[PDB]
């Protein structure tokens, strides 16, 4: 995951100005899972 | 966003809970009281600014 999962962690406005924000973060360039949960492969496919 | 804020963390927008409309707060006039003075020496009329 490159750059991904930044969210608002408050309901108030700000514009033109840079805020640091103690709050739980996914980090970025960091690694996700890649659950697929149907995997339709072989001659004829299939459903796993 | 329920409210607003400025680069030195203090409110500068707030939203009516009831309608939906923004409006910015500022704190209402005040400042300094200066007194212009000619010395109670020479006179005792005097300029407030
Ligand atoms: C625990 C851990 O780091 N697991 C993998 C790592 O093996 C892999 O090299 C990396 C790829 O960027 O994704 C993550
Ligand atoms: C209370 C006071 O300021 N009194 C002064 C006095 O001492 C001085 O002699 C005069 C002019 O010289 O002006 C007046
Ligand atoms: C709340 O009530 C006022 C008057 O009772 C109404 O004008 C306003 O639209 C209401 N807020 C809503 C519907 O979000």
């Amino acid at each position: 995951s490159f750059t991904r999962g930044v969210y608002y962690p408050d309901k108030v406005f700000r514009s033109s100005v840079l805020h640091s924000t103690q709050d739980l973060f996914l980090p970025f360039f960091s690694n996700v899972t890649w659950f697929h949960a149907i995997h339709v492969s072989g001659t004829n496919g299939t459903k796993r | 966003q329920q409210f607003g804020r400025d680069i030195a963390d203090t409110t500068d927008a707030v939203r009516d809970p009831q309608t939906l409309e923004i409006l910015d707060i500022t704190p209402c006039s005040f400042g300094g009281v200066s007194v212009i003075t000619p010395g109670t020496n020479t006179s005792n009329q005097v300029a407030v600014l």
